[PDB]
């Protein structure tokens, strides 16, 4: 528990001790991809404390020391399950939130490729398809985090929506994402408009973008999403997956692609797959080399008993064995200080 | 007390229970009746006679010392190291022991043993654990750590163990199934 709570202040200093989340912040930032036993968690404290751990303070000093002249920089999170990776993701969001950044975040790469309803087919290139659900709700949440700066952006071109309908050049942003979620149908032309037009104005000093992909890997994977035909479909048939495969290039300038690695949720790939090459594949290495990996490890003792500590405070630890010693030492051996199995482990204890 | 047929034996003769019986009961009474040397020597004559094996620390090349054990548990066949310092690391085939045992049964079940004796965080395990499903791999793996953490507990501490049960071999095996009959033993269904 520190009495900091700017995201651009703490650092080693701070680390191993908790950092919160305004409400109104975790409402504005954070409409999607907190974790959801995190969520859980957040709802039953009524407040949003984010441990501050040496992967999130390194990925912070990068981004800092950024230089935004020079090409974006990908940035890969990686770790075994569990160890915080979404979270530590979550946390540089927030602090380039409040530094006004324009965050582009994807909560779950793998939900778009994996148990889709409606699959219908792209009107803007027939060999893609779309996935008019996912990209409405992205665009909701997108609307909600970035809603300030949506109507500051202007496109740069000619949008045609329909034979008739169109959007025009010098038209803010919010004409497109309005568009795109009043019209689920098209939804997924939104969202590629939106990533492009970012993009593109990145590159122009407009304003700093931060692309931050929770299961980055799940772009360049398999999907198990089957055609009419009950043919498999790869990710690139997908509209929004090659859209989002199209931003991840460090062709552009003015921001950063951070991304997380997740096995889970994962297609076709081992529980206990969790290096960078061994999640992403050759396609996925390829694509994002060069990039910076960053380890997520479990907790050290500190941070182990940061949380412990965190827990008791909270009241949470209901047994009442664990504020003894021999409590906290089966809690640790129990989870091996894994992050997510001390949390289900005293989610119940 | 010599059996019935020991005493046959020695008497080249067929007896009874009864008489048996009968035999002891008078030399339990001369016992009892303070019987000397005179009678001991007599007495003896018909009297027959009748803790876990702590396994050598062992060193390794860098001068660490350890102990090795091996348990069997259903189909599992376990070999653990545990060395006589350590931070809590077990590392099962090679795997940490949290993702190996995904389990929180199995993950108890390794806590089990060095929970008991009050040195959890004070010991390396390297194990490697063949044959069985998880459950049987988890609890031959705890045989064979207790039995190698005997070496380093005192011997009140295996013979506490000994007591809980951490050392004993679990001899619960499948039964075979027998023939005319759906399992070991269900039997088919009757058919009045
Ligand atoms: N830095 C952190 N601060 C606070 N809680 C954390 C932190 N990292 C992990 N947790 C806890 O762990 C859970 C979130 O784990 P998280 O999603 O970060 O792991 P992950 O490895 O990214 O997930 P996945 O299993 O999908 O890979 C929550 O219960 C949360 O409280
Ligand atoms: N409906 C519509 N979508 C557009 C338009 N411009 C871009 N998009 C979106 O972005 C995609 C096209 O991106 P573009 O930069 O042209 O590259 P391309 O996909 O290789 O042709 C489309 O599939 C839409 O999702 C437009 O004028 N109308
Ligand atoms: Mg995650």
């Amino acid at each position: 528990r520190t009495n900091e709570n700017d995201p651009a202040k703490h650092g080693d200093q701070h680390e191993g001790q908790h950092y919160n989340i305004s409400p109104q912040d975790l409402e504005t930032v954070f409409p999607h991809g907190l974790p959801p036993r995190f969520v859980m968690q957040v709802k039953t404290f009524s407040e949003a404390c984010l441990m501050v751990r040496k992967p999130a303070l390194e990925l912070l000093h990068y981004l800092k020391n950024t230089s935004f002249a020079y090409p974006a920089i990908r940035y890969l999170l990686y770790g075994e399950k569990g160890t915080g990776k979404t979270l530590s993701l979550c946390h540089v969001i927030h602090f380039c939130a409040k530094q006004d950044w324009l965050i582009l975040h994807i909560p779950d790469a793998h939900l778009w490729v994996k148990n889709c309803r409606d699959l219908l087919q792209s009107s803007y290139n027939k060999q893609r398809f779309d996935q008019p659900l996912e990209a409405s709700t992205w665009l909701k949440n997108f609307k909600t985090t970035n809603e300030r700066f949506l109507n500051q952006i202007k496109v740069q071109e000619k949008y045609v929506w329909n034979k008739r309908e169109s959007t025009e050049k010098g038209s803010p942003l919010g004409e497109v994402v309005e568009q795109g979620i009043t019209r689920v149908r098209n939804a997924t032309d939104a969202v590629g408009i939106v990533l492009k037009e970012l993009k593109r104005q990145s590159s122009l000093g407009m304003f700093h973008l931060l692309v931050a992909v929770d299961g980055i890997n799940a772009l360049w994977g398999r999907t198990t999403l089957k055609r009419e035909d009950k043919s498999p479909i790869a990710p690139e048939e997908l509209a929004l997956v090659h859209n989002l495969r199209k931003m991840m290039k460090n062709d552009w300038h003015g921001g950063a692609i951070v991304s997380a690695l997740s096995q889970t949720g994962s297609l076709f790939k081992p529980r206990k797959a969790y290096l960078p090459q061994e999640l992403l594949g050759k396609e996925g290495f390829d694509a994002l080399d060069p990039f910076i990996p960053i380890l997520v490890s479990n907790y050290n003792p500190k941070e182990f008993e940061s949380c412990i500590q965190y827990y008791l405070e909270n009241n949470w630890l209901q047994h009442e064995k664990a504020p003894t010693e021999e409590g906290k030492k089966e809690l640790l051996f129990l989870s091996n200080a894994n992050p997510s199995l001390l949390e289900r482990h005293c989610a119940y204890l | 007390w010599l059996i019935k047929e020991e005493l046959e034996e020695m008497l080249v003769e067929k007896l009874s229970d009864l008489d048996y019986m009968q035999f002891i009961r008078l030399l339990e009474k001369l016992l009892t009746s303070q019987c000397g040397a005179a009678e001991e020597e007599f007495v003896q004559r018909f009297r027959r006679s009748v803790k876990q094996l702590i396994e050598p620390v062992q060193y390794d090349e860098q001068g660490m010392a350890f102990s090795k054990s091996e348990g069997k548990r259903k189909t599992a066949k376990a070999e653990a190291i545990v060395y006589k310092h350590g931070s809590g690391r077990i590392k099962v085939n090679g795997i940490d022991y949290q993702l190996y045992f995904p389990i929180t049964q199995d993950r108890e079940q390794l806590m089990f043993p060095f929970h008991f004796v009050d040195r959890l965080g004070k010991h390396d395990v390297t194990c490697t654990v063949s044959g069985g499903g998880r459950s049987a791999q988890a609890g031959a793996i705890r045989l064979a750590m207790a039995k190698a953490l005997c070496s380093f507990v005192t011997e009140d501490e295996v013979e506490w163990m000994r007591q809980a049960g951490l050392l004993t071999t679990d001899p619960r095996v499948r039964e075979r199934k027998k023939p005319g009959q759906e399992g070991a033993r269900r039997k088919f269904t009757w058919k009045k």
